[PDB]
């Protein structure tokens, strides 16, 4: 979690399930082979007040 | 159509449909990335000429 | 507040102890699983509430 601090804020988390092309270290083929998660969700902020 | 039956590639949107059946979208939000790609790419017409 | 009694025994097999490497791979595939859904993220997150 983070506050106000804008260099701090998660963009993306991506899981990867394959090597790309021939690399085999997993350190090296994440970068440009994961897949991004993530959903929203719509509340009532009238409820929540 | 000769090139029909020569290939042994045979196309199935099928995968399309099973990467993208995972992919769903809240109850509240009305725009929906997922649904608009099934219907523009109409996994379900098999009119490939 | 559990109870365990102190005594001499018959012996007995309770297999529920797993490694970390286990449990960080099968929740990185439950996360792959249930990225992009947000139609089964509802009932936990209600079962929850």
């Amino acid at each position: 979690y983070v506050r106000l601090d804008r260099d701090r804020v998660p963009t993306m988390v991506g899981v990867t399930r394959q090597s790309r092309d021939t690399i085999t270290q997993p350190a090296l083929s994440l970068s440009t082979t994961n897949t991004t998660v993530g959903v929203p969700l719509a509340l009532d902020a009238r409820a929540i007040t | 159509v000769l090139l029909q039956r020569i290939s042994p590639l045979q196309i199935d949107p099928t995968i399309i449909s099973n990467t993208m059946s995972t992919v769903s979208e809240s109850t509240t939000q009305t725009l929906s990335p997922a649904s608009s790609i099934l219907g523009k790419l109409r996994p379900s017409n098999s009119d490939f000429s | 507040t559990v109870t365990s009694p102190y005594a001499p025994s018959v012996n007995r097999l309770m297999p529920y102890r797993i490694s970390n490497a286990e449990r960080q791979i099968s929740q990185i595939i439950r996360v792959m699983n249930i990225g992009n859904n947000a139609t089964v993220i509802q009932p936990v997150l209600q079962d929850i509430s």
